[PDB]
């Protein structure tokens, strides 16, 4: 994995890769590491992909069962700490995972927070997680401001999920964009890096490293 | 150890040496090594002093207060409480312990249990680290239906040159006579026995 | 020291159509060097329309296919006869496999059979239950071998269309189950030729509206 | 620490119709990280080619070390190396370091000149010869690529119907490996013209 | 030792190499110059295994410089590599291996051109137009990877290699106090003394 | 693999299968296992591929020096006491499991050689993974006053026990045959019991399927 | 976590065309050492099912016991114990099978290779196998141990197939059987001479045999066989 | 999670802490605050195994803050000190112990006394002058042990702290990526935000 | 391997069983332990095959050497130059060899060369795993100046017994019968000797 997602001006991008390993062999190319958790919140998933896909699915329980019984959307903050006190039960037992609860509540606004399976509860304005997540931030850092547009940050998101999707050898398949909003998370659509990498080679006109 | 139970005519009898060893040092050169659960129903013990000995303690518990309830047990009965005891308890126990008991009904009877927990009943029996020298001359010599003073004879042979060969065994030869008439102990010192 | 767990070997397959579903699985099992059987069936029909597979450890697999067939009893008398849909029974069962993440079932398992919609579908999970639809999947032993085929010729992969210069890919489309057992037929025998654990017999359960049928081929049996 | 799939690769070699094809992709990383997008593993010495999968470093002294030989076999014999000749030379060299091993996977393919037989050979690292009627794989996806080519090959192919074939078989194969890809090369060989094509394939 | 980073432009190769020499919990030395000076046209960075790093560097500057004089005559850029990888390719199979990457950045005068060579201590040899060995090409080859043009001005790579250092400082665990950059063209070998 | 070995009335016949593994990979279909020390002298080999190979070439080629040396044909007793001093020397670490067979001036000859440098005689011999299988045939059906046809019956059905059983061994079945005063018959695939059945499908592209970056010609000439 | 102590061998089994046969040797090994001599180690269970098992002894002791209560406890409650409602060969294994692998997966396993072989109620030959794992499979010829390696080979070549079942008689079946238990004499280090074999006819019933013996054995080609290599004397 | 440092002066206690959060070979964030109040007057700082360090920091936080409800009454430094070293204690001899080390200044109201602990994951507690977890005390105590003088205003301390960090910022191998101060006086807590 | 070497009144009797193992299967039931180094000094060889041939092959070799310079070499020259071998790579040696021969001067000798390297005379001497089981059989039975008839029956129950044991041991009974008379070689089949 290579997941990334950071705050700016208009909001919260969040972007993925879409490959799933056991090992050097390529399991999929096709998984999902965007889980909807509800129109406003968003979870990231890095690690063991069982982990990742069981605790977040259940985590999405636990927020339904908060605003039942609040009669109130969960918080980012809240639901971040549902999942880092969850695998902090589990610590040393051997869980894998790298998450982002991406989202957006009006006491808050746009809040990230970074949960990994050790505990390590983090708030912050960008993170990337996984295996390629220093490619990502290669990119992400040196393109990165607070001003950039919607257009730009979908963008760069995108590319910055390309550029490790490239370099690393455990990241690639597709990139799959979401951003959120005070009226919610917006899907930005699959992008096979197949198609994608050439497109924005020719266009950029960078990844010269390459043989065109 | 070296240890045997042999069946004959009469009933059966229960041979044993006398070598406790910690090491290459002799703790013991006058150890008992039979030991009575019953009246009539007696045991030879190899392996783990310790646990044999805790076992023995057990099975004579068990034996008492079957009595006290039913009646006198058959050595078959006496030789299933030590399998259990064996068999639960494998991953914490080094016993190999043969059962020996003389019914009026069954007569002589000799039951070995070695480390697994398993249950054979057989004329007559050997074990512990000495017996390995005699599983050919004790094929060899072994009759069923022997005398008293054959048995005797042919336990004292076998258990010579086990103690003679096997250096964890020596000291004297105990042994322990399971008749109709009664219980009987018998001993046997080296200056007789080394000389075969 | 005891080892609790065991490689029975073999390959399963599972092919999704428009109106239909395959579930492929060579019929040999083994351990070490050794045939135990050359006719051991490991996908089973098990109701709803839903067929599975749970290959690798044989002893789990049973466990898992066995325990799934009665989450399946007691799905229909707890809710009133319901269907047990596909993604329900996907779901269902990483519960299961999950349920002994730290002791796992040591299975590449695949579930096939239709969606709510009527169109074929074909899941597949890891041994600690992540799971994922497809189009296509092949489990076990010679996976490694036939998945990149079946990514050629299922799904189109590197197939761009004749003289447009690489640029137009060759269009997806659904497969006749004509087409798809050709691929399933070919895919079994490639991988007995090139696997050890592969061969004996090939027994593929085909799953459509009317219910679930059966077909039974010979393979090389050395 | 397991030095067939540090730098990851693999090479694929292929029979036809009066014709021999072989390729390789163009990966060189360090594990996970990918540092060369142009590191081709196929080489000839002559008429005769070779590629080499498996460790870069030995991969690179390979080449030069059959090279060095087969210059001087040249000028000694005066006449180039035949790949039946050069396929012994190959084994002979590796197993002369039987328990000090070079870490690769070579792959002979070429047409006799004499004969004008098509021929292929692979080998592992110590120099056991595997020589093939239809085709030779090697490398960290050497399972997909015998998946590939087992299914997809078909004998007596012509140059251009065998060189999509092999293709197809190193791109599809290559998608399922981690540590392969990442561009590449597809020699298409006939008893007196070679015709190179570097291939399209996704950069991940 | 730890970053070393390589970046070929249009007329020359720039070299950037960290000045910190740590050892356990102390930065021993903040100023540290992880290069040599093989030929007039050639400059070697090299980072690994304390010790082995400068040795290894030291003798192969003494064997080329040996060239140089024998022949009256400056050895090529990929020349200077080939003996490099080999000597790296022994070593590896030695009784205690060189554990020494490098860099090789260097003017081929007969061509015209700049070139950079990545070599590491197994003797993996590779022509890139931007390199880097350790933990660093984590961050920087990515970053490259979108920033690099092939036809780059000098001062266009400095700006480049400025970016990556930024990255590396804000992102990297370790303090590596810097770099010392260094230029490879048609006019030889020069530092640059601000950076 | 599988080899064998069986003495006759007038002679010695050995065989083998032709399958070599890698893994639970089939590397090679179609091996020669069957080596030749010198004209009426062979040698049957399993383990180590290339050990196997390279011992055996080692020795016939010092066997032939030998021969030229002494003006004699070379004898089975000089190869098997060469082979094991040489694997003996190396202590196992050369993999080689040899099954020596021949007819020289002093007779007909059956050894085998493990790779520590142990040897065996006998009338009938197997060794590989597949020995058990292929020892259970020759157990059964042996006896003594073999005729040629029968013997190699024997062998060929003791090799193809191993083909079907074993894992480790299959595909075709090599023959060589060494009577006394007469050439030594090699027979290649004497068996081929394993072919591949026709594919449902041919996978041929239309051509312009592949997606191409460049094109040039290669100079191989000087 | 366990080791097996006193150990047996090789239990190996096939289909004819009326039912099947089993057999097994009547040894007790304890390592190297042919300890016991007289272990019986087919089991049978009714007059229609027997249980064949290689491995630990104890464990096989406790395994008999559980077969023979679950005789006892059918029988409770149960006008139709010897008839309708007996105890199939189906059951048994079923109840073994789950046994043994409840066993394996408490890390505590019953360190056995079983076959349960059997005719059912409705005429249907049984054969199946389960190990200490849990793992089980049937075939038309099943064997444990060194049987696997060498009774199999032979056996398949009398039946090969399911097909071959019905043109096997009980004849050349058995024959088959005691060949087998022959050559694992020759091969089988852990292996005696004495064994008992079972028959269990869907016309005949049950047929136990004991004290059977190995014989018809070639030895005397021995005498020829000289050093290992280059001794004539 | 690494560098804590702790300075008692005349009339408060002044804490720095690190703010690097690393993970592997990526500093995940450059402005995290390794403390939590436990009361108007006290202040803990914490440093030690990642996730461990602010369960434990906030359990204990819960605990005082429950006292301080239930009594009305604010618990004094030495009384929260013995309160948390006990839990260590607890801890060490636990199936899974907390790896959590701490620095608990805090102003006692009563005796008008700034007053510093030092509590390691063992339940080791020290009252000091000054103190440091981790590598950083092979450097400030040594530092502080020269420079430090107990009548020092709080002005002085923050001095005497800056001569400490840039010590550790010169010879520490790893970038901490500076501290967050924080003042315990008689007037409460406070934050200085320029540092 | 169960083997052993007994001498008497004309000579000297070497016995061996016939098995080889690797591991519970077993390589080879013909197999003839017992190896001429010498017209009549043979030897009998226990533990790793390929280690007791390479160093029997190696014994002939010197033993043929000196009788090309020296003539006939006693029983004990040949023990010796066994042991040189098996003491000074004890390190890399598995081989537990009985020496036995016949001179005219000297008659029948046996000696036996443990693990170790040792060397050890003995009027009858046995050896190999499955010798543990008739060390008791074998010291009851033994006597000095047999006749031939009755050595050979010795050794015969001897190897009977440890062959019944072992598992180790099995297949046919070779004997080599060295005496002034000559060299003679024997057989005995399980058929005959297991019913003994
Ligand atoms: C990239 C690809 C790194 O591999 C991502 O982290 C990716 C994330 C992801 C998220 C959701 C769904 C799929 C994938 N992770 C993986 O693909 C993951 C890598 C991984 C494997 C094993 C691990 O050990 C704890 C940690 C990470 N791959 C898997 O989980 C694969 C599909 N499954 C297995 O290997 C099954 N194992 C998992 C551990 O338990 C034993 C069985
Ligand atoms: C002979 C010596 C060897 O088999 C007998 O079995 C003999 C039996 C015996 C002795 C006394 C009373 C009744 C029966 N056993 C011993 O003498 C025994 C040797 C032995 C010790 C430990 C073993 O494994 C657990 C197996 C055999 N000696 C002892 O038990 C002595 C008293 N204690 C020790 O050696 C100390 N042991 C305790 C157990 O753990 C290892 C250290
Ligand atoms: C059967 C097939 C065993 O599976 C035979 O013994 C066969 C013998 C043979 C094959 C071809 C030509 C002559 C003889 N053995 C093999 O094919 C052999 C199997 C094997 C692999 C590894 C082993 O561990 C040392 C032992 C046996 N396969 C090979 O030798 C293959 C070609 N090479 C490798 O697997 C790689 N070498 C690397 C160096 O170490 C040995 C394995
Ligand atoms: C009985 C079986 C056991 O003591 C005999 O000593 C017998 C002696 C013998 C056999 C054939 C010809 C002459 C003499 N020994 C064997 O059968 C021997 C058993 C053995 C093997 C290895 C040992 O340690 C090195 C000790 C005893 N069998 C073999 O040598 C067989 C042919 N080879 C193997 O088992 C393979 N070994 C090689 C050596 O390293 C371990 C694996
Ligand atoms: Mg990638
Ligand atoms: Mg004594
Ligand atoms: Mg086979």
């Amino acid at each position: 994995t290579t997941t990334l997602a950071f705050r700016f001006q208009g909001g919260i991008i969040v972007a993925v890769d879409s490959r799933a390993t056991a090992g050097n062999w390529v399991a999929s190319q096709t998984v999902k590491k965007v889980i909807e958790i509800n129109p406003f919140l968003l979870g990231t998933v890095a690690g063991g992909a069982a982990d990742c896909q069981f605790w977040e699915t259940w985590l999405g329980s636990q927020c339904r069962l908060h605003e039942l019984r609040e009669k109130e959307r969960i918080s980012v903050a809240a639901a971040s700490k549902i999942l880092s006190n969850l695998v902090y039960q589990y610590k040393g037992a051997g869980l894998s995972m790298g998450t982002m609860i991406c989202g957006y509540t009006r006491k808050e606004g746009p809040t990230i927070y970074y949960v990994d399976s050790d505990g390590t509860r983090l708030k912050g304005d960008i993170f990337c997680v996984g295996s390629g997540q220093t490619f990502a931030y290669g990119v992400l850092d040196s393109n990165y401001k607070w001003d950039l547009s919607v257009e730009d940050a979908l963008y760069l998101g995108k590319r910055s999920i390309l550029a490790a999707a490239h370099r690393d050898a455990y990241s690639g398949g597709s990139v799959n964009l979401y951003h959120v909003t005070e009226d919610g998370w917006i899907y930005h659509g699959n992008h096979d890096v197949g198609e994608l990498f050439w497109k924005v080679k020719e266009e950029e006109g960078s990844f010269n490293n390459v043989i065109g | 150890t070296s240890i045997m139970a042999v069946t004959f005519k009469d009933g059966v009898i229960l041979g044993a040496d006398s070598r406790t060893t910690t090491g290459a040092y002799i703790a013991n050169r006058v150890t008992d090594k039979l030991t009575r659960v019953h009246d009539k129903i007696w045991c030879c013990r190899s392996g783990s002093a310790a646990d044999t000995q805790a076992i023995a303690d057990i099975v004579q518990y068990h034996l008492e207060l079957y009595t006290s309830q039913y009646g006198t047990p058959s050595t078959e009965t006496a030789a299933s409480v030590f399998k259990e005891l064996c068999y639960e308890n494998k991953d914490n126990l080094t016993a190999g312990i043969i059962v020996a008991g003389y019914d009026d009904k069954n007569k002589g009877e000799v039951y070995t249990i070695p480390l697994g927990g398993s249950v054979h009943k057989l004329p007559y029996a050997i074990a512990g680290s000495g017996s390995t020298f005699i599983y050919g001359y004790c094929d060899k010599n072994f009759r069923e239906n022997m005398s008293k003073e054959e048995t005797v004879d042919f336990i004292k042979h076998s258990l010579s040159q086990a103690i003679k060969w096997d250096g964890s065994s020596g000291g004297v030869i105990r042994m322990v006579v399971l008749t109709a008439a009664g219980v009987e102990r018998l001993i046997f010192y080296p200056d007789e026995y080394e000389q075969l | 020291q005891f080892n609790p767990y065991g490689d029975n070997g073999g390959t399963i397959l599972g092919i999704a159509g428009e109106d239909f579903a395959v579930l492929a699985g060579d019929t040999r099992n083994i351990t070490d060097y050794s045939i135990n059987s050359r006719y051991e069936p490991k996908v089973f029909d098990c109701g709803d329309n839903i067929v599975m597979s749970a290959n690798g450890f044989a002893a789990d697999g049973d466990a898992l296919v066995k325990r799934f067939k009665n989450s399946v009893k007691w799905y229909h008398f707890d809710h009133n006869d319901k269907k047990l849909s596909i993604n329900s029974a996907a779901r269902n069962i990483q519960h299961l496999l999950y349920g002994k993440r730290f002791f796992p079932y040591y299975v590449h398992t695949i579930i096939a059979g239709l969606d709510e919609d009527g169109k074929g579908a074909v899941y597949s999970f890891d041994p600690v239950g992540s799971y994922e639809r497809e189009q296509c999947r092949a489990g076990g032993a010679a996976a490694s071998l036939i998945m990149p085929f079946l990514d050629n010729q299922v799904n189109f992969k590197n197939q761009y269309e004749p003289g447009t210069n690489g640029k137009v890919k060759k269009p997806l489309k659904y497969l006749s189950v004509e087409e798809v057992i050709k691929l399933v037929r070919d895919s079994f025998t490639s991988a007995t030729e090139r696997h050890i654990q592969v061969g004996d017999g090939l027994e593929i359960l085909i799953v459509t509206k009317d219910g679930v049928r059966k077909e039974f081929y010979e393979l090389k049996r050395d | 620490s397991d030095p067939s799939s540090i730098n990851g690769g693999i090479v694929v070699a292929m029979t036809g119709k009066d014709c021999v094809a072989i390729a390789c992709d163009l990966r060189l990383g360090s594990q996970s990280l990918g540092v060369s997008n142009k590191f081709e593993k196929i080489f000839h010495y002559g008429h005769v080619f070779l590629g080499i999968t498996g460790l870069a470093t030995d991969v690179t002294t390979l080449n030069e070390m059959f090279r060095y030989k087969t210059n001087l076999y040249k000028l000694k014999e005066e006449r180039a190396i035949e790949p039946e000749t050069f396929t012994q030379l190959v084994s002979s060299s590796l197993y002369e370091r039987r328990f000090g091993p070079y870490f690769v996977g070579p792959v002979v393919a070429g047409i006799n000149s004499k004969s004008g037989k098509p021929f292929i050979a692979g080998f592992d690292l110590i120099g056991c010869i595997d020589e093939a009627k239809d085709f030779i794989v090697s490398g960290t996806a050497s399972d997909q690529l015998f998946g590939m080519c087992e299914s997809l090959y078909e004998p007596n192919l012509e140059p251009e119907d065998l060189f999509e074939t092999i293709s197809q078989a190193l791109l599809n194969a290559a998608d399922r490996d981690a540590l392969s890809g990442w561009g590449a090369v597809v020699y298409i060989i006939k008893k007196d013209e070679v015709v190179k094509r570097y291939l399209k394939m996704r950069q991940d | 030792m730890d970053i070393i980073l390589g970046i070929r432009v249009q007329d020359s190769v720039i070299l950037a190499s960290s000045k910190a020499v740590t050892r356990g919990i102390s930065v021993l030395k903040d100023s540290d110059d992880k290069t040599r000076q093989l030929s007039p046209h050639t400059l070697m960075s090299f980072a690994g295994e304390a010790g082995d790093t400068v040795q290894f560097a030291e003798y192969i500057q003494a064997n080329i410089q040996l060239y140089s004089i024998r022949e009256d005559y400056e050895l090529s850029p990929q020349a200077v590599s080939s003996f490099v990888r080999q000597e790296l390719a022994k070593s590896i199979r030695s009784r205690r291996p060189y554990q020494v990457n490098v860099l090789i950045g260097g003017y081929d005068k007969k061509k015209n051109k700049p070139e950079l060579y990545q070599i590491d201590y197994l003797g993996t040899k590779v022509e890139l137009p931007y390199g880097a060995h350790g933990y660093s090409g984590f961050y920087t080859f990515s970053l490259l990877d979108h920033h690099y043009r092939p036809d780059m001005t000098t001062e266009e790579g400095l700006d480049l290699l400025k970016l990556c250092v930024q990255e590396l400082e804000k992102r990297m665990p370790m303090d590596f106090k810097g770099v010392i950059v260094k230029i490879v063209d048609k006019d030889g070998i020069r530092q640059v003394d601000d950076f | 693999t599988t080899i064998v070995g069986v003495k006759f009335n007038n002679g010695v016949v050995i065989a083998a299968d032709t399958r070599s593994t890698q893994g639970p990979i089939v590397a090679d279909k179609n091996c020669a296992k069957l080596h030749r020390i010198s004209p009426k002298i062979w040698c049957a080999g399993a383990g180590t591929a290339a050990d196997t190979e390279a011992v055996t070439q080692l020795i016939g080629s010092n066997i032939e020096l030998h021969s030229l040396y002494t003006s004699r044909e070379p004898r089975v007793v000089s190869a098997l006491q060469m082979l094991k001093q040489h694997l003996f020397k190396y202590q196992g670490h050369i993999g080689a499991y040899l099954i020596v067979a021949g007819v020289d001036p002093t007779g007909s000859h059956l050894f085998s050689i493990h790779a520590h440098g142990s040897t065996d005689v006998g009338y009938y011999l197997s060794l590989g993974s597949g020995s058990l299988a292929a020892m259970a045939v020759l157990e059964s059906h042996w006896k003594q006053d073999l005729t040629k046809e029968e013997a190699i019956k024997l062998a060929s059905d003791a090799i193809q026990a191993g083909i079907w059983n074993d894992l480790g061994s299959g595909s075709n079945v090599d023959v060589c045959v060494m009577e006394i005063g007469k050439d030594a018959e090699y027979l290649r695939n004497y068996l081929t019991p394993n072919v591949r059945e026709e594919k449902q499908k041919s996978y041929k592209f239309p051509r312009g399927t592949t997606a191409v970056l460049k094109e040039s010609i290669v100079n191989i000439c000087d | 976590t366990q080791q097996p102590i006193v150990t047996g061998t090789s239990v190996i089994s096939m289909k004819y065309d009326n039912g099947v046969i089993i057999a097994a040797d009547n040894l007790g090994s304890y390592g190297s050492l042919l300890r016991f001599n007289g272990v019986e180690r087919l089991i049978p269970v009714g007059d229609n099912t027997v249980v064949g098992i290689s491995g630990d002894i104890s464990d096989m002791q406790h395994i008999e016991r559980l077969l023979k209560d679950l005789v006892t406890e059918n029988a409770y409650d149960n006008p139709l114990a010897d008839a309708e409602e007996a105890l199939e060969p189906s059951y048994i294994f079923e109840y073994l099978a789950t046994v043994m692998y409840q066993r394996r997966s408490k890390m505590n396993p019953l360190w056995n290779a079983i076959i349960v072989a059997g005719v059912q109620s409705n005429g249907d030959q049984f054969l199946r196998y389960v190990n200490l794992l849990g793992v089980t499979y049937s075939s038309p010829t099943l064997a444990t141990g060194f049987g696997a390696h060498m009774a199999n080979p032979l056996l398949r070549k009398v039946v090969d197939r399911e097909s071959d079942i019905p043109k096997t008689t009980v004849q050349v079946a058995e024959e088959a059987i005691v060949n087998a238990m022959r050559v694992l004499y020759y091969r089988d280090a852990r292996s005696s001479r004495n064994f008992s074999l079972a028959i269990i006819d869907k016309n005949t019933g049950l047929t136990f045999k004991k004290n059977l013996q190995v014989e018809n054995m070639k030895w005397d080609f021995a005498k020829d066989i000289k050093g290992y290599g280059t001794q004539k004397i």
